[PDB]
């Protein structure tokens, strides 16, 4: 079914590879190549969790647990019950994250807009690829990488804090919280700010931009406009994702010691009496 | 005349008159249901 | 390439826009003078000012001033009047609430009756502001959903100073002053009562601030990806469909199956952003009152994990190995 | 006049990294060294686009334009 | 006291209505759930200490 | 602190609670984002038998500024196209369509535009929003590079015509449109060019979308002094269009 | 005392009339809560204690 | 003959003595219920 | 003195009337808290230890 | 006459009577009351 | 001093008279606070050791 | 005359009057509240 | 003259004259202040 | 020396009897927390003190 608008914009061409083979919609659904190769991997992939599930002996979500390899088995391949499963599952999920990228860009490709969003989720891969691949191989054992549960991949992030004994004072996961609360604090602001535009009380008449600039003005003396606040949530959230990979990959592999020791630079520079 | 809803005087004659039928409704179960209680197990 | 549209190619300047007005006459409490900075105009607009000037406004920034100073002059007097070593430690200070021993009476001024003081001075400035966003809208003749949304942030505010101090029957249950001091403060809270990681508000808070970034990076490159379009217009796009609201809406709905619309994204927005203090609220209240150790109760609850193996490094390697001796 | 800004910018940068490395010789570590070099970028870059800049072409054009401003001024 | 049907000249019987069951029907929970935690009061519980 | 039953305290009771309440503002929202382009069809234009899991919402109204009436959703649509050359390629649904003609002056596609209202979009004052520089009072190039009176080239590499004015938003104080004179050699008269499509170099101002030779049937206004929204539609799709439609190579795929 | 009629001149009924609801129930509640975190005023306790 | 709301000086009188009545009814409910707790349990 | 009336040429009654009820609700809860927090001054705990 | 609301000398004479016939009365009560903690309970 | 009467004409009377009641009431909030966290000032205090 | 509000040197000389009246009435409560603190409790 | 204020000569002589006679006050207090602390206490 | 009225031919009154008043507050307030803030001239701890 399509929407009332729909039907002129369902046309033929753009692909990166596979021609008309593909060309085709399931549904709302596009499919083309990497709407192929996305199903496979996808697939695969949690086929798998659900196999070490039963094997692990509890189906209940909160307690599957699938973990990587001991540390003594370094960069090589683990018995596939001791760890192996968990390699496995993540070459399938990076080839499922690049589908879905690479699908988008078909998408964006047929629609003739601007290839903004691949670009985007292209940071959020690069975070996950740090933390999986990255980290463990510059350490020197896949060991180092998260497990796949849901209340078990806490435990690994509150242990791996507590490694460095006081992880707020890690410089770059300072600059990290201040860019994640920043971009709520402004999605919260635009939102807000276009739906009182577009609902005023009851009798009276909708508003428009000059509205909007005049109440921000008058409110902190500046206004970011109606392009400018675009352009800065999506700086804002690619800033925040690419310092968070920066805080993790500097905790190990650069830094062994307590984050707090680190700013004894600043406490006995020669300046200081 | 006074109306901030847009109804009449009679109609809003008509719609209490029925709400109150309920309420007392109501409130004659609550006060049986009450009574019963204390008799099995007294709170005061 | 094709031009991205991040960074403006050619600005233009002209008379200063000193705004809109009705019968309410906004115009009379407003500053006069504008600046330009041709800087910031790479990215959005070039105009500074000018400003509106209530007494609510007035108000607030008298009192979150006085705040200021009480904090700044008691942390250069703990250090004797040192300039070069109150800049030195300044991460390191604060001014700290008082002590458990004085319950919720009145406490000496060295131990956290000055801590009261600059604290009723900061709760007046909070609710001031907020009046003045309230006032604004209803001058401008707009909705409501600014002050809402800032009401929400400062429902978490009060519980964290106000209310959990007083169902607690403290004063030192409140959070100090300073940049580290109030990280430490954030570290021995959670470690005192279990672990936050396990409390279910939090987890709800968490997922509600993943979802407002993930909606940021979403929106904000869409929103730049249609406006070769006149997508960045958004109001006429509301009252008259375009063919920029079509093409946003066919990308996501040809990408995951469901799609929105040019007015009800905002929605979506408003509402997670709005959901994080009140979900975080509402579990840090819970803290103590009710629940004194998250992981029994999570264990209790049944959803905290087991694992087989051992502790200790002797289970897994040996310390003359770990040396390469 | 982008195009000087962003020189001047450059050398403000590249003093930044000969400061560390002076005082390094000197006896200071990188990260000492590295927040004094970041400051000296940040306060002379700065000051040389707005003064070096500013200082922009116009001959007898800067003149007639500075004695009508002092035109302006006398009726103000 | 004889004119209080004048209510409905002032406010709406549809949001009047739905805000009325919402109430009543939380209150009424909340009670029952009150008495449940209690020792003395506890119906659950007194049927398997008088058997 | 003591529980009501079993486990049940008042931590659940406040768990509980927010699921319903979830529940319900999951229902709204989704609700509330149908005001447009329902209710579904088929390939046919005929309405589909599965319409899906949520109703549609109520009514609201929309009270527009300069009189221009009042707006009320979800109703008819008014912006949909009359006769699109397009053929289906299937004789179901899921499959894509072909332009029976030329898509790009037919208008399908990355080159579709929407039947917007034939007015231009207006300011605070009743003024129409976007002007030509030369008519702007106080107006000047503050930063940047200059773009009037350089040439323009086309994405084959031709040399089409050149900058004459620049258009501009007054209110926001931001270019919008680019006016390019055309040589005698590649078409008559003024054509105009969104900014996002421009890139300004320091001898020249470069289009890759579009060719030289396509520069005559980009659509023209009908005053030289204002612009509507439909033809404001109609321009910019045109030139998107050509990101796919320019060359035979751009819709083949590039493996 | 015989001119306070004149408060509807000021104020609109349809809001304080709000206000007002919510304000007593609010009250009424914290004020019942108060009195069942004591220890001599917690009427569930002293049955158990009368019994 | 000064008004903020739009009301009349009639229409007044008249919310004013139905809201006396319910604001005496709901007075003498409380007292009622006052001096049965002070009975049952006293705090002074 | 006897010319105070003129407060009402200067200030708008209702904005003084909304402000002096918020402000005279909020320092009675603020007083009849503080007493709470006393010792010799709770009368709940008074009550309990009379008997 | 300097007026900045709007109203003028007779209708600021008429509302300043009624308000200072409510404070009366409310600070009549509060006196009250007091007398009564202080017998009861008194500080100083 | 006795020409003090000009600062209404350069000065607001509304203006000063919203400033000076906002600046009165917190400064007379602060001192009882003071004479509060003190042993000998607390008259709270002293009432239950004069017992 | 110079003068920056819109008032006349008569209704600035009326507004000084019941001004200055209520500055001494607070300030002869406050001579009365001091003195009788001091008596029960000397500082100085 | 110059004037970037538009009063004239005699407008500031007589705003200064006035406020003269206030700053002699508020010194005058604040000296009899001073002396009374220093015999309460001395800090030289 | 007598030609200091000229000031108000430069400076608006207006706007530095607004600045003087904050900026005389201000210095008031922290004499008076600096001396609270010595052993010596701490007036309130004086009384306690002495006697
Ligand atoms: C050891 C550390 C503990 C921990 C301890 C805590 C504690 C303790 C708390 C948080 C809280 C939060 N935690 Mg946690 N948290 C941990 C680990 C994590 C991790 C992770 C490992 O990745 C994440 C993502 C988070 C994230 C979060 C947020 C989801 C949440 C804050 C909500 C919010 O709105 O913030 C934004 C902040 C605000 C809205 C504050 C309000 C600001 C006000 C309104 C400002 C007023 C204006 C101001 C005074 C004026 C300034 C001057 C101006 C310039 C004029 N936590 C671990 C387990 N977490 C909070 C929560 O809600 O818990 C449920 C909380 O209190
Ligand atoms: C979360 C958003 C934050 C914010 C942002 C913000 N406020 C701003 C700005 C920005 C980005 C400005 O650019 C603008 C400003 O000019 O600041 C100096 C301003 C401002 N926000 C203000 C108020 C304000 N903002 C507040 C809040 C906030 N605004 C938050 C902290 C608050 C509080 C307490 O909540 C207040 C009270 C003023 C300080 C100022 C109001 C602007 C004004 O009055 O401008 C008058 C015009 C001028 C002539 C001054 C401009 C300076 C130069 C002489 C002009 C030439 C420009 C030059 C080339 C560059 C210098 C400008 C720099 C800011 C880059
Ligand atoms: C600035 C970076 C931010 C960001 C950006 C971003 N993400 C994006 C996008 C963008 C711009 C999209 O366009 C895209 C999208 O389509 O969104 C609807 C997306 C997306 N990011 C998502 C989620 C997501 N984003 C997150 C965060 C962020 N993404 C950042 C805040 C997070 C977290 C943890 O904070 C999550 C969970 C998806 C909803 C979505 C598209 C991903 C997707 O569908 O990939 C295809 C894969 C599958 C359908 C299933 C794969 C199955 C695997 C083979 C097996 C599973 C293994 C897994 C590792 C187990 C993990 C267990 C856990 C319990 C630990
Ligand atoms: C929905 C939750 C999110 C949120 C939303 C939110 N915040 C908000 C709002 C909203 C909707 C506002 O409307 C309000 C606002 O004004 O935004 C511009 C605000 C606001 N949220 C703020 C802070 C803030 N919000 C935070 C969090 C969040 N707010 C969440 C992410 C956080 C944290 C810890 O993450 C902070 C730190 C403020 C910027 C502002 C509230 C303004 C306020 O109340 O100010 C009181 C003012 C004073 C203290 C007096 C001034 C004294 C100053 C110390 C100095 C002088 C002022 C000067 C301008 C600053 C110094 C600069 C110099 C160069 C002059
Ligand atoms: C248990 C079930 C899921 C399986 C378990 C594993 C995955 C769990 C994670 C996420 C689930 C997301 C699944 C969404 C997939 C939608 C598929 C789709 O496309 O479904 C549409 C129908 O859906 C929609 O219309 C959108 C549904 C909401 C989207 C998700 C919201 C996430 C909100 C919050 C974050 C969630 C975190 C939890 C907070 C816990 C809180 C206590 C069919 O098409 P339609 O045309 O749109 O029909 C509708 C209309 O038009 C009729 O006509
Ligand atoms: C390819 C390999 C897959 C990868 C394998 C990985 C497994 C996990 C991945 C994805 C799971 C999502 C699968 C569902 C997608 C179904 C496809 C689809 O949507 O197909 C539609 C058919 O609709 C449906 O089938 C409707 C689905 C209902 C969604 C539920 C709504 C709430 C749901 C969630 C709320 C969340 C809150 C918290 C949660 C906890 C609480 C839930 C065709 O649509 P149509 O023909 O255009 O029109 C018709 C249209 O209107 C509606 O009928
Ligand atoms: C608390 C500070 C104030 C206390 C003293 C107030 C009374 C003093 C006497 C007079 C001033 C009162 C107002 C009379 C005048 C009314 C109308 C008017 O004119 O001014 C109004 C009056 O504004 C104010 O009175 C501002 C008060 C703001 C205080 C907010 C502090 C937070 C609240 C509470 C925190 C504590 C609770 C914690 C626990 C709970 C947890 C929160 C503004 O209107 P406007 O139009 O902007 O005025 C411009 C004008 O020129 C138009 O002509
Ligand atoms: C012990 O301490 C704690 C905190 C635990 C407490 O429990 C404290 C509790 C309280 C303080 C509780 C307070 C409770 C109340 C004040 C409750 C009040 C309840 C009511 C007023 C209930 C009213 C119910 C009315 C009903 C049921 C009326 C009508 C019902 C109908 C079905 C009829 C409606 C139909 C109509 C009108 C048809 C329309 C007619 C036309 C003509 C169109
Ligand atoms: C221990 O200390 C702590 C802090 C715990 C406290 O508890 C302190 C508590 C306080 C300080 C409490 C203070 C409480 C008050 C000041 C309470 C005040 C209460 C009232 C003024 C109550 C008023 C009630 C009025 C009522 C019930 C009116 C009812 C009216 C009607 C039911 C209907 C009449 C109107 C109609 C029908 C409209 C007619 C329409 C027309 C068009 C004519
Ligand atoms: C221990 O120390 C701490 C800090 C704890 C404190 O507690 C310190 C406390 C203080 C410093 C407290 C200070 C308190 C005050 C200054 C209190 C002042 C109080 C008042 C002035 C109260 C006034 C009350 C007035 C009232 C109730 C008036 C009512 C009026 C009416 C009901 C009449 C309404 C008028 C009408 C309808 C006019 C209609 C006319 C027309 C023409 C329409
Ligand atoms: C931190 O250090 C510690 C803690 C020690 C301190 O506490 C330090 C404290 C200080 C440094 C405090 C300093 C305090 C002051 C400078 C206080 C000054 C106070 C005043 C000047 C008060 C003035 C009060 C005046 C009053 C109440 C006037 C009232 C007037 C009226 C009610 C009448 C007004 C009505 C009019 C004019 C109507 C006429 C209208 C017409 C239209 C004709
Ligand atoms: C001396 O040098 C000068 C003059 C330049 C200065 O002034 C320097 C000043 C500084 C260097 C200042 C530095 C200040 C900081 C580093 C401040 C840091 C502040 C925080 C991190 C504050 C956090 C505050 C609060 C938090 C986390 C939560 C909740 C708080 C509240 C709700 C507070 C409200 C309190 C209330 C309601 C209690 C009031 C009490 C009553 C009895 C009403
Ligand atoms: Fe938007």
């Amino acid at each position: 079914a399509l929407l009332s608008f729909e039907r002129k914009y369902r046309v033929r061409g753009g692909t990166l590879i596979g021609g008309d083979l593909f060309d085709f919609w399931v549904g709302p659904f596009y499919v083309g190549f990497f709407g192929v190769t996305t199903a496979f991997f996808a697939l695969l992939g949690t086929i798998l969790i659900f196999w070490g599930a039963s094997q692990q002996g509890t189906f209940n979500p909160w307690l599957i647990n699938i973990a990587p390899p001991d540390l003594s088995y370094g960069l090589g391949m683990a018995p596939l019950m001791e760890g192996g499963l968990w390699q496995i599952i993540t070459i399938c999920a990076i080839g499922a994250f690049v589908s879905w990228a690479l699908r988008e860009v078909e998408i964006c490709r047929k629609l003739g807009m601007g290839y903004h969003v691949p670009f985007a989720f292209s940071v959020a891969i690069f975070a996950y690829v740090t933390l999986v691949v990255f980290r463990p191989l510059l350490m020197g054992a896949w060991g180092h990488g998260f497990p796949y549960g849901i209340w078990s991949h806490l435990d690994w992030v509150s242990n791996t804090g507590y490694a460095y004994l006081h992880f707020h004072y890690n410089p770059a996961h300072m600059l990290a919280v201040t860019f994640f609360f920043t971009t709520t604090l402004a999605l919260a602001l635009h939102g807000a700010l276009v739906l009182s535009a577009a609902n005023p009380p009851k009798g009276e008449e909708v508003k428009g931009p000059d509205n909007e600039d005049t109440f921000f003005r008058d409110f902190i003396g500046y206004s970011i406009g109606t392009l400018g606040i675009h352009r800065v949530g999506l700086l804002l959230a690619l800033n925040a994702g690419f310092w968070s990979a920066v805080c993790i990959i500097i905790s190990g592999p650069v830094w062994t010691k307590g984050w707090p020791e680190w700013w004894n630079w600043w406490l006995e520079m020669p300046i200081w009496p | 005349d006074l109306s901030f809803t847009g109804l009449t005087d009679e109609q809003a004659q008509e719609l209490h008159s029925v709400y109150m039928s309920g309420l007392w409704l109501f409130s004659a179960v609550a006060v049986v249901a009450h009574l019963a209680t204390f008799i099995w197990r007294p709170w005061f | 390439p094709e031009y991205q549209n991040i960074f403006t190619q050619v600005q233009v300047q002209g008379p200063a826009e000193l705004g809109v007005d009705n019968e309410n006459n906004l115009t009379e409490e407003r500053t006069t003078g504008t600046g330009f900075s041709q800087l910031i105009g790479w990215i959005g607009n070039a105009q500074l000012g000018p400003i509106y000037l209530g007494w609510f406004g007035i108000i607030s920034l008298v009192t979150g001033t006085l705040w200021f100073n009480i904090v700044g002059f008691n942390m250069l007097s703990q250090v004797g009047y040192s300039i070069p070593e109150f800049i030195r430690q300044l991460f390191w200070l604060a001014l700290e609430p008082p002590s458990p021993e004085y319950g919720l009476r009145m406490p000496p001024l060295d131990d956290g009756g000055w801590f009261i003081i600059a604290s009723f001075f900061l709760l007046v400035s909070v609710i001031s502001w907020w009046l003045r966003t309230y006032q604004l809208a209803e001058m401008h003749k707009m909705g409501k959903h600014v002050a809402w949304a800032f009401a929400a942030a400062i429902w978490l505010f009060l519980v964290l100073g106000l209310f959990r101090p007083i169902l607690m029957g403290s004063w030192s249950e409140a959070v100090p002053y300073g940049i580290f001091p109030h990280l430490d403060w954030t570290t021995a809270f959670s470690i005192r009562y279990g672990n936050l990681y396990y409390n279910p508000f939090h987890a709800l808070s968490i997922v509600f601030l993943y979802g407002s970034v993930l909606l940021f990076a979403m929106h904000g490159a869409t929103i730049l990806a249609v406006t070769r379009f006149g997508g960045d217009r958004e109001l006429e796009q509301i009252y008259d469909r375009g063919t920029a609201s079509e093409r946003a809406g066919l990308f996501w709905r040809w990408t995951m199956g469901f799609n929105a619309t040019m007015e009800g994204i905002h929605r979506w927005a408003w509402w997670f952003a709005v959901l994080t203090p009140i979900t975080g609220g509402i579990g840090i209240l819970l803290t103590g009152t009710v629940v004194d150790n998250w992981f029994l109760w999570a264990v209790e609850h049944n959803f905290a994990p087991d694992y087989t193996q051992d502790y200790g490094y002797e289970a897994y390697t040996t310390y003359d190995g770990f040396l390469g001796r | 006049d982008m195009t000087c800004t962003i020189t001047c910018w450059g050398i403000g940068v590249l003093l930044g990294i000969m400061t560390t490395v002076g005082l390094m010789v000197v006896g200071w570590s990188f990260l000492q060294g590295a927040f004094m070099g970041v400051l000296a970028w940040l306060i002379v870059g700065g000051v040389l686009a707005v003064a070096v800049c500013g200082k922009d072409n116009a001959e007898q054009i800067r003149a007639e334009m500075a004695a009508a401003r002092e035109r302006v001024r006398g009726a103000t | 006291m004889s004119k209080f049907y004048k209510i409905w000249l002032i406010f709406d019987p549809r949001r009047v209505f739905v805000a009325q069951g919402v109430f009543l029907f939380l209150l009424a929970a909340m009670i029952h759930l009150v008495l449940l935690s209690t020792e003395h009061f506890n119906w659950f519980e007194l049927a398997a200490a008088n058997a | 602190e003591e529980t009501f039953f079993g486990n049940f305290d008042l931590a659940s009771l406040s768990l509980w609670l927010f699921y319903g309440f979830f529940a319900l503002l999951i229902y709204y929202l989704q609700t509330e984002n149908m005001r447009e382009g329902y209710p579904l069809e088929d390939e046919d234009g005929n309405t589909a038998a599965n319409q899906g899991p949520f109703p549609l919402p109520k009514e609201k109204t929309f009270k527009l500024q300069h009189g221009r009436g009042e707006l009320t959703l979800p109703g008819e649509d008014v912006q949909r196209r009359d006769n699109l050359a397009l053929r289906k390629t299937a004789h179901g649904n899921g499959f894509p369509m072909e332009p029976t003609g030329d898509p790009m002056l037919d208008g399908v596609g990355p080159a579709s535009w929407s039947k917007r209202r034939d007015v231009p979009e207006l300011d605070a004052h009743g003024h129409p929003k976007i002007v030509p520089m030369s008519a702007a009072e106080g107006f000047g190039v503050s930063a940047g590079t200059d773009p009037r009176g350089l040439p323009v080239m086309a994405g084959d590499g031709e040399i089409v015509g050149l900058v004459s004015d620049m258009w501009i938003d007054e209110a926001e104080q931001l270019v919008r449109y680019l006016e390019l004179e055309l040589d005698p050699e590649w078409g008559d008269g003024k054509r105009l060019v969104q900014r996002q499509m421009v890139r300004i170099k320091s001898d020249r101002v470069k289009v890759r979308s579009i060719y030289g030779k396509h520069f005559k049937n980009v659509p023209k206004t009908k005053s030289p002094n204002q612009v509507t929204l439909l033809e404001e539609d109609k321009i910019m799709a045109y030139y998107a269009g050509g990101t796919l439609y320019a060359d035979e190579s751009r819709l083949e795929p590039q493996l």
